[PDB]
């Protein structure tokens, strides 16, 4: 049966910044905040993820209010703290979920001090996490449709010829941002057929925003269940939409590192 | 056993896609998948009827080998060429015994003194991987030269350099999309190029990245595992999010 | 060296000189700039905003490609486009003659 570590690492998430307890204060009950990452030892923003489904932060639970949505999660002691609302469980789609209460960890603002609430699972950017030492978002050169390269250009995307910008970095909250500027998302408005996908900037941290990078090749959107598609196959139409899985050349991709 | 066949012989980036495809398609069922990558079936419990793969290779000029893939983990452990099979040395010996099971119709099998390891094989060939070319061209001279040393006429370097070039190939395109990408580009603009030390420390590292991401927390390395851009940079993993479209399949390590 | 024929007729219908390979197949349309019209490899369906359920373009590897067009200003020359991976170019791309 396999091992079971305990691994106490960063958990940074919406806009690249890491989940941090307020002010380093660790009574009872104080806020949990979204902090830019730091590179320290102090433990108010290092997270050991335990066997029991616990996140602590020297020795004590990351605990939610209550379960409801709207209440932020707190700093606790965490045999004193109540069993259920301690508990949280990871998923592989970036989002950290506690099991009763169907509420998911969400960051409503990117904003540096935001307290962190938990709300309804829309499969948000602000809702989406990921437990990392790497602090910097991986920036990539993202390649699918006939060996062409994903570019964008001031709000529009497309995939060209591949020319050494096409540079993209898969930030923690689930979000592909051009490098240039990296307040912008790659955001999609609709969970329609072909909805163009194209260029905005971060802010909402919506669903069309949210983008993971599944095992057989696709990008999909995970509150749309559909996937990166250019249209028509075709690169000359400068077009790129999210179109329901098929397994085509034309939604396939590849992060190449 | 199953097999699969793929030629160089008019080789478009398709045609080498649903062969890798059909590869992974029969090297696992895909029943176990933990954090969206899929196991290869365990060695233990497995029956020996279910044990091997093989892939058929031929070229422009109709030379066919039949090469032999362990379910277990989707390395080679040998080929038949025409009337005559050949091994690497097994590791242990319950697998010096299952590699009676591949080639029977054959006369004369062959045990190699030496194993299918890439540090041996590049002390062999007298070539390191990161100097090895690779593309179709690579694969239809090796062909070739799988099936002619039989007949005396492949020298054992190039013997051992026709190696790698399937294994990193067929195993390693198996095991990762990111080493598939990397032949899919190749076919693409036919080249012949070596592969990166992004490739050479994926391929090392496979065995490692299969011990973290199943040992793993439900998401979480306990240790990181250093890796490399295409241009040799410092980069290490610490979540298995990254590597979810680079690793395609895993050896059986533990159960979930 | 050598290219497809895409020779149109038509219920538009466009034959090619290997559609098997050929990646996906687009009908373009006034004497404007060329916009689009609608088919994936396998495959699925891609249409442009204006002509939604009106038409219609079907598949079938084993030459051909059709666009059926239902039910005054879709007036033009319409050409089939198709694609794919390249040996010659960067990817292919060709056009027809209706
Ligand atoms: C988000 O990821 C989690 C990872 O487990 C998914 O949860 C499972 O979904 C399957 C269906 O695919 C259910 O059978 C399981 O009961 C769910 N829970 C577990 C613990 O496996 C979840 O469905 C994913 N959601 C989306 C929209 O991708
Ligand atoms: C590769 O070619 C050989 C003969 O040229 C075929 O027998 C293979 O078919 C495979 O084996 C048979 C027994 C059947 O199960 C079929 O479904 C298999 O695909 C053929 N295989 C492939 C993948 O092309
Ligand atoms: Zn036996
Ligand atoms: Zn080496």
């Amino acid at each position: 049966v396999c091992m079971d570590p305990e691994p106490i690492v960063r958990i940074v998430g919406r806009n690249g910044l890491c989940v941090d307890v307020r002010d380093g204060r660790f009574h009872n009950g104080n806020a949990i905040q979204l902090w830019p990452c730091k590179s320290n030892t102090d433990a108010n923003q290092l997270w050991t993820l335990k066997r029991d489904n616990t996140i602590r932060s020297n020795g004590k639970c990351l605990t939610t209010y209550g379960y409801s949505p709207g209440v932020y999660v707190m700093i606790y002691d965490c045999n004193t703290a109540a069993t259920d609302a301690t508990r949280w469980q990871i998923w592989d789609n970036g989002t950290i979920i506690n099991p009763r209460s169907s509420l998911v960890l969400a960051a409503t603002s990117g904003n540096s001090g935001t307290t962190l609430t938990v709300q309804t699972n829309i499969y948000a950017v602000s809702q989406g996490w990921l437990p990392t030492n790497n602090t910097q978002p991986f920036v990539t050169t993202i390649v699918g449709l006939y060996g062409l390269c994903l570019q964008a250009n001031s709000g529009q995307v497309w995939i060209e010829d591949c020319s050494s910008e096409q540079q993209w970095a898969l930030y923690a909250d689930g979000s592909i941002r051009p490098q240039q500027n990296r307040d912008n998302c790659l955001t999609s408005d609709s969970n329609i057929r072909e909805t163009v996908v194209k260029i905005l900037s971060c802010g909402p941290a919506s669903s069309g925003q949210r983008w993971m990078f599944k095992n057989d090749g696709t990008i999909l959107n995970l509150y749309s269940g559909l996937v990166l598609d250019v249209r028509a196959s075709d690169p000359s139409l400068k077009q790129i939409i999210l179109y329901p899985l098929h397994g085509d050349p034309n939604q396939i991709w590849l992060p190449l590192f | 056993y199953p097999i699969i066949n793929f030629t160089t012989a008019g080789a478009t980036v398709q045609s080498y896609t649903n062969f890798i495809r059909a590869v992974r398609g029969r090297l696992t069922t895909g029943a176990d998948v933990r954090h969206e990558i899929p196991v290869l079936p365990n060695r233990v419990g497995l029956p020996i009827n279910q044990r091997f793969i093989l892939v058929e290779l031929s070229n422009h000029a109709e030379l066919s080998v039949t090469l032999a893939l362990d379910v277990t983990n989707a390395y080679v452990v040998g080929y038949r060429a025409g009337n005559s099979a050949y091994f690497f040395h097994p590791d242990n010996q319950e697998d010096a015994e299952a590699i009676t099971h591949l080639f029977t119709d054959v006369q004369n099998r062959y045990t190699f003194a030496f194993g299918g390891n890439y540090d041996r094989l590049e002390q062999l060939a007298g070539n390191l991987r990161e100097n090895i070319e690779l593309g179709n061209g690579p694969l239809e001279e090796a062909i070739s030269a799988l099936y002619y040393y039989s007949t005396g006429g492949t020298q054992l370097p190039t013997l051992a350099r026709s190696f790698i070039i399937c294994i990193q190939m067929i195993s390693e395109a198996a095991r990762f999309q990111y080493i598939e990408g990397e032949m899919r580009t190749r076919i693409r603009y036919n080249r012949r190029s070596a592969p990166d030390p992004s490739v050479i420390t994926l391929e090392n590292s496979w065995g490692r990245l299969s011990t973290a991401i199943q040992e793993s927390n439900q998401g979480a390395f306990a240790s990181p595992i250093q890796l490399q851009r295409r241009n040799g940079s410092k980069f290490s993993v610490y979540d298995v999010s990254i590597l979810i479209p680079i690793i395609a399949l895993m050896v059986y390590r533990c159960a979930p | 060296n050598a290219q497809v024929q895409l020779v149109e007729t038509g219920r538009l219908s466009c034959v090619a000189s290997g559609t098997f390979s050929s990646y996906a197949m687009g009908w373009f349309r006034a004497p404007k700039e060329r916009d689009f019209v609608a088919i994936s490899l396998s495959g699925a369906t891609y249409y442009q905003d204006s002509v939604k359920g009106r038409f219609t373009i079907s598949r079938d590897n084993a030459n051909t490609v059709y666009l059926q067009m239902n039910s005054p200003e879709d007036t033009a020359v319409y050409y089939c486009k198709a694609t794919g991976e390249r040996g010659y170019q960067g990817y292919l791309e060709v056009w027809g003659r209706t």
